[PDB]
């Protein structure tokens, strides 16, 4: 998921680093569903709210 | 802007009725400059009308 | 996407999809996960007033 | 491979939306190497898409 949608995005990694121990708060906390659908969309705001305050 | 060329996402709002959910749409693709289209869905029934016929 | 009329399929990625809907429950979870939402919220009457003398 | 002669099946899955049924399919034709191919029957209500008419 991580690299797709960093690919989907354009950003990079170590422009855009995401602890591990980040994510385990994200799953633990955000999304606690079935699916990989709802924490795909968490992970991708993730994404794009840094990436407006970068660009 | 980031990645270049263009691309579409899908996505919705909600909120109580008259706060101006649809009368944003039309400043935005004026804004974007994608070109508006609108047709208002609901109550209808016949799928062939978003998928035509066997020709 | 493949119409009916005609079979070939029409790619149609790139447009920008919007949906609105007051209550978010009405809809059809497999289909309601497919699409993020987004609360719009009431207005305070403080500034519903300065909207309304400014439009 | 053991009995020589190639041969078919017919198989369902099926689980919570957004669990990869949808993608899976595209990497098991890759995998096998025969063809793809996709056919949505969502709603459909016309037995001439299965066959076809008089001539
Ligand atoms: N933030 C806002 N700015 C400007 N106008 C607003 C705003 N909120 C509501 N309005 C006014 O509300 C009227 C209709 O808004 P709109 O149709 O978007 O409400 P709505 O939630 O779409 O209602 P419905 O979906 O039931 O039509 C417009 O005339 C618009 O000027
Ligand atoms: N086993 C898996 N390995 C990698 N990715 C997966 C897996 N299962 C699901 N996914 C992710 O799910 C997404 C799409 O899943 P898919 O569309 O098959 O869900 P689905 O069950 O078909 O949902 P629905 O049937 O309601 O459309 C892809 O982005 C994919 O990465
Ligand atoms: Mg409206
Ligand atoms: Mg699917």
């Amino acid at each position: 998921l991580v690299p797709q949608a960093r690919a989907l995005c354009g950003l990079d990694e170590s422009k855009a680093k995401l602890s591990s121990d980040v994510l385990t708060l994200l799953i633990k906390q955000y999304c606690r569903e079935s699916g990989v659908r709802n924490l795909q969309k968490q992970v991708e705001k993730v994404l794009r709210k840094s990436a407006y305050k970068i660009v | 802007q980031l990645r270049g060329s263009t691309q579409g996402k899908i996505l919705c709002f909600y909120g109580p009725p008259g706060v101006g959910k649809t009368s944003i749409a039309r400043s935005i693709a004026r804004a974007l400059n994608r070109e508006y289209f609108r047709f208002s869905v609901g109550g209808m029934t016949d799928v062939a009308e978003i998928k035509g016929h066997r020709r | 996407f493949l119409d009916h009329y005609l079979d070939v399929p029409v790619d149609l990625s790139k447009v920008l999809f919007i949906c609105t809907a007051n209550v978010t429950d009405t809809i059809p979870e497999p289909l309601r996960d497919r699409m993020e939402m987004i609360n719009v919220s009431g207005y305070v009457a403080q500034e519903k007033l300065a909207i309304a003398e400014r439009y």
